[PDB]
């Protein structure tokens, strides 16, 4: 991995995360109209406007973050018509995670395969910040909400090359370059009945040690041939899954790969037991 | 057009008033506005008292917002009683058309107090050096006067329909009634 390649990456991925261009106005008179809202803007290119109102807010889409950030300076806090208004960046709506890709899955490929669903906002896989290489998952974020529902659909428990993909809505909780990074691991290719979770957890620690770590038990009250792994930090487990996937263990190499951001170990298994669940 | 979503935390917001606008927006939204100011006004005057609903519960920059969204309302009420009145005109029944007069001849009054009230709440809003039973009884009176206006609107709108069935015939004014509906 060359290191002009790694940042080109790594840049890419920052630039998806940060064209945050979709802002709300909250405060707008009871009788503002559409036309006040795009001569307020008239600056900025305006790609959508939906104003909400019975809520005196205005949901507006700019040409870009940089854009946003302009109008948000600009007018937060400024008066229309003697009223004082709020501008800031519009919540999290469709804000997919995909996680269980293909390690080599590229971020053409990942967009290939998430731009379907409708129009993207965002869209970008989640590299480790040293080796430069796909943590197994990536987000989408599309126009609308819509979107993300049958991208969610059509895509949890879809087969993309040896894996089985699994997908997560970011409520959203908002996310920062930190959150980015995911603290939990699945571990799979168990052997057939497998029951070692202490040897199992005993193997996983051989560089930090699990904060969580179990096995996957059904309701039946079955054993599902995997396990849900969290660690400290979004570091630990990184080094964690580098120095485990591929071990020899029970009569089987094991397979360790990423669980998407956010959940921790209690609800990443059940999130996971549930969902291939729905067989 | 679109209904008013219902209630939660959330909101802020004074209940009575938010429910004196939804009552008007109720009656309102059935109708078209198309040919149509009387409907037109009492849209924009629903809209306006769902953010008075907000502003009365204080906060920053409310007491201009509040007195300019006073006066966004009265100016809106105007129209409405100045349009009520030639339909009063036009009008061939005595009980409708008299109905109608008097439903609307007390809406600029209602509407001066509004602005009277608003202001009083609006210098009240941040001052904690106002007595809780002063600013308490203020709200009190600014939420008794937008119910009557409110609901005065809503007569009004009630009335200008029932009258378009008994206009004078070749009228010099007619409201158009046509629903907004399926």
């Amino acid at each position: 991995l060359d290191p002009e390649e790694i940042r080109k990456r790594l840049e890419h991925t920052e630039r998806q995360f940060r064209n945050r261009r979709k802002i709300l106005i909250r405060g707008l008179p009871g009788d503002v109209t559409n036309q006040e809202v795009h001569d307020l803007l008239s600056d900025y290119e305006l790609k959508y406007c939906f104003v909400d109102k019975y809520k005196g807010t205005a949901f507006v889409t700019l040409l870009n973050g940089e854009q946003a950030e302009a109008a948000i300076n600009a007018f937060h806090q400024s008066r229309l018509r003697e009223r004082e208004l709020s501008v800031q960046l519009q919540p999290t709506d469709a804000l997919l995670c995909v996680a269980n890709l293909p390690p080599s899955l590229t971020q053409q490929q990942f967009e290939e395969l998430v731009r379907p669903f409708g129009s993207l906002e965002r869209c970008f896989l989640v590299y480790s910040e040293r080796t430069g290489q796909s943590k197994g998952y990536g987000f989408a974020e599309y126009m609308k909400k819509d979107s993300a529902a049958r991208a969610k659909s059509d895509l949890l428990g879809k087969p993309l090359g040896p894996r089985t993909l699994y997908v997560h809505w970011t409520d959203a909780g908002q996310l920062t370059p930190a959150l980015l990074h995911s603290r939990c691991l699945c571990v799979d290719r168990l052997p057939p009945g497998f029951n070692d979770v202490d040897a199992l957890c005993r193997a996983l620690s051989a560089v930090h040690s699990p904060t969580f770590c179990q096995l996957a038990c059904g309701q039946d009250g079955q054993l599902k041939g995997f396990a849900v792994l969290e660690y400290e930090t979004a570091e630990m487990a990184e080094e964690a899954q580098q120095q485990a996937d591929g071990l020899s263990l029970g009569g089987s190499h094991l397979r360790v790969s990423f669980c998407a951001p956010g959940p921790p170990g209690r609800s990443m298994l059940a999130a996971l037991i549930a969902a291939q669940a729905t067989a | 057009d679109e209904e008013f979503p219902e209630q939660k935390a959330g909101e802020v917001i004074n209940q009575p008033m938010m429910m004196a606008a939804r009552q008007l927006h109720d009656e309102a939204r059935k109708w078209s506005s198309k040919g149509n100011d009387i409907i037109a006004a009492a849209k924009r005057m629903a809209l306006l008292m769902a953010e008075m609903s907000r502003l009365v519960r204080g906060g920053s920059g409310t007491k201009r917002a509040l007195i300019q969204c006073a006066k966004d309302i009265a100016k809106a009420s105007d129209e409405v009683t100045r349009l009520a009145k030639e339909v009063a005109k036009q009008c061939t029944d005595k009980r409708i058309r008299t109905n109608l007069l008097q439903v609307c001849e007390r809406i600029p009054t209602i509407s001066t107090q509004l602005k009277i009230l608003s202001t009083v709440k609006a210098t009240m809003l941040g001052r904690t050096n106002i007595s809780d039973e002063e600013s308490e009884q203020a709200t009190e009176m600014l939420v008794h006067n937008a119910q009557n206006l409110m609901q005065s609107v809503k007569e009004t709108v009630r009335e200008a329909e029932a009258a378009s069935i008994k206009i004078r015939t070749d009228a010099g004014f007619t409201l158009r009634w046509v629903r907004k509906t399926p």
